[PDB]
């Protein structure tokens, strides 16, 4: 019944801030040029964070 | 990915002086911007820096309360206002990208412009003369001799000498400029040629002096 006395928050914020970074002109080509050579690799993105990437298809 | 900066120039201890910096190749709205200097042959002296939504000011202790910071996102622009300049001033000043996006604490520059050169001294900005240092007409049948010119009384500094507009580069000595005792900067440039060379080729020096929009062609003859 206590329900009502907990805080709200944005489930999806951390997603949705990755996708505001990966957004800006450029850093599509910096993901694309790390897998270039293998399917998974660490990326550091312009925000600083490090992340990890998979190209799990390849239809190109 | 490019930052061209622009506002440079000579201006009188005292007075003020504009910098701007455009940006092109990135999202510009983005990134914290940073001015810093570089005075000539010495290290590199931050100066301010601004946040990616122009709300958040930071300069140094050696211009605080002088330079003031500005951005515009529209038009991706920084702009960099200087005031009441101090000979300490001359200096080398680049814009820099913030590392870092979308934050309001400072982290490091990874994309550098060019700079624009900032001198204050008192004295006014002259072209230079160029005088032709003409070959001996001792020189023998071989033989080995040397021409060249003579650029005098210039300032501010530089000024890029060439030969033939670039046909000539082997044995060119172009010598650093020294200051006279008259505040200008002068240096010499000389070319070693066949003696058997004079009177058959055109010997021309193209000095430019981009300050004082200066172009000269002086030909060298015995």
């Amino acid at each position: 019944f206590l329900g009502f006395l907990l805080g709200v928050g944005s489930a999806i914020a951390s997603g949705v801030a990755v996708c505001k970074v990966l957004h800006l002109e450029g850093e599509v080509n910096k993901i694309k040029s790390a897998l270039l050579s293998t399917n998974k690799a660490v990326v550091s993105l312009s925000n600083g964070v490090s992340v990890l990437t998979f190209k799990v298809l390849d239809l190109k | 990915v490019q930052l061209v900066e622009s506002g440079g120039g000579v201006v009188q201890p005292g007075r003020s002086l504009r910098l701007s910096c455009a940006a092109s190749g990135f999202s510009f709205s983005h990134y914290a911007m940073h001015w810093v200097r570089q005075a000539p042959g010495k290290g590199l002296e931050w100066v301010a820096v601004i946040s990616y939504d122009g709300e958040n000011t930071y300069y140094a202790d050696s211009v605080k309360g002088r330079f003031s910071i500005s951005r515009d996102n529209s038009k991706n622009t920084v702009s960099l206002q200087m005031n009441s300049l101090r000979p300490e001033d001359t200096a080398l000043y680049y814009c820099a990208r913030d590392r870092i996006v979308d934050d309001y604490y400072y982290y490091g520059m990874d994309v550098w412009g060019q700079g624009a050169t900032v001198t204050v001294s008192s004295a006014s900005t002259k072209g230079p003369s160029v005088f032709p240092l003409a070959p001996s007409s001792k020189s023998t049948s071989g033989g080995t001799a040397a021409l060249g010119c003579l650029v005098k009384d210039y300032f501010p500094e530089p000024v890029t000498v060439s030969w033939n507009s670039g046909a000539l580069t082997s044995g060119v000595h172009t010598f650093p400029a020294v200051l006279q005792s008259s505040g200008l900067y002068s240096l010499s440039s000389v070319v070693t040629v066949p003696s058997s060379s004079l009177g058959t080729q055109t010997y021309i020096c193209n000095v430019n002096h981009k300050p004082s929009n200066t172009k000269v062609d002086k030909k060298v003859e015995p």
